[PDB]
């Protein structure tokens, strides 16, 4: 076969090893999401920088007054997060992010809320997206695509086990960190999904396209868009581009997929079989779940232990001039926040 | 090749 003895033992071994680090990741999980507030409160903090903008807040550098450690603080105006699917999303996120713990996962430390707005205060993660870096460079070399997947791929195994669907992968949410490994961030789609779920929403480039039609969906939809964030890494560009989203959901539904001259054939294997519209071809949804991707030729370099534990050489570390540095970052329209002597949707946001 | 290049805005409904 392709391996010989000693080496088919040794990734049995492995898998073993795996199914023994989820078992007890779930029990520390749900441990912290049937107990889940009010860590904190703003004026705790001086506000610095916006570090990212979104249609219903900002992300802001923010500086804890007492120890003058810096955060990252997502304020949330909750008369803007008025749509059903907005609130119960927000719900979600708060309560995920204060249940999970992996090392690509960026750390909630602390939430709380006021009239006005909801608050989550993360770590800081002073590398900046990989989507300017991504932007700046053109593309990554497969090598340099293969490091940040990897830990995308290990990522969506831990939260897949514990039925959590992330749903809004893409460069924008992946951070990097002074060691040059990826934080994911913004967990504003994530839900624990047991098997089907119905809500119409991600980033239209990265969509499955059991989403677009209206299907039921589950956890393959990652798996979908982990091919799309490879492609991306990898092109420059996404395999479904076009100005208007209703252009790219066309062009998603086809189940056509063309690729640069300069992938390896490895490469495009891999992506056929992850940018596969029958759910009963893609792969991370098959028998062999995640071992399909785990055990492909295109990662036959990889050292899966290794990237978990932070052994590998990163590609790229980025220049951090000290504490609250915003270099890597791109600037944004700075607007005060206003917190209103009134509650705003106290019943509506109750459990935040 | 004409595509967004800028970010991308997620969207929650529709
Ligand atoms: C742009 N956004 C989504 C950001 C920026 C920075 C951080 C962080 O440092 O934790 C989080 N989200």
């Amino acid at each position: 076969g392709h391996m010989g003895n000693a080496a088919a033992a040794k990734k049995g071994s492995e898998q073993e090893s795996v199914k023994e680090f989820l078992a007890k990741a779930k029990e520390e999980f749900l441990k912290k999401w049937e107990s889940p507030q009010n860590t904190a409160q703003l004026d705790h903090f001086d506000r610095i920088k916006t570090l990212g903008t979104g249609s219903f807040g900002r992300v802001m550098l923010v500086k804890h007054k007492e120890t003058g450690n810096h955060y990252a603080m997502k304020i949330l105006d909750k008369q803007k997060v008025v749509k059903l699917k907005q609130i119960e999303h927000t719900l979600n996120e708060k309560r995920i992010l204060q249940a999970v713990n992996f090392p690509f996962l960026v750390k909630l430390e602390f939430s709380f809320k006021d009239n006005s707005n909801l608050y989550m205060v993360m770590e800081y993660v002073p590398g900046g997206e990989m989507f300017s870096h991504l932007r700046r460079i053109g593309r990554f070399s497969e090598p340099h695509a293969r490091f940040y997947a990897a830990q995308i791929v290990l990522t969506f195994e831990y939260l897949h086990s514990l039925d959590l669907i992330y749903r809004d992968l893409k460069p924008e949410n992946l951070l990097i960190d002074q060691q040059g490994y990826i934080q994911v961030t913004d967990f504003g789609f994530a839900k624990r999904v047991k098997g089907r779920t119905w809500t119409l929403c991600g980033t239209p480039e990265y969509l499955a396209p059991e989403i677009i039609l209206s299907k039921g969906y589950n956890k393959a939809v990652d798996w979908w868009a982990l091919g799309v964030l490879i492609y991306e890494m990898a092109a420059g560009y996404p395999p479904f581009f076009a100005d208007q989203p209703i252009q790219i959901y066309e062009k998603i539904v086809s189940g056509k997929v063309r690729f640069p001259s300069h992938f390896s054939s490895d490469l495009k294997d891999l992506l056929r079989n992850l940018l596969q519209v029958d759910l009963t071809k893609r792969f991370g949804n098959l028998k062999n779940g995640v071992n399909d991707i785990k055990n492909h030729k295109w990662f036959a370099t990889t050292d899966w232990i290794a990237i978990y534990q932070r052994k590998v050489e990163a590609p790229f570390i980025p220049k951090f001039k000290g504490p609250g540095d915003t270099s890597n970052f791109d600037d944004y329209e700075e607007e005060e926040i206003r917190v209103s002597i009134n509650e705003k949707c106290g019943k509506e946001f109750t459990e935040f | 090749a004409a595509g967004r290049t800028g970010r991308r805005q997620a969207i929650h409904d529709i």
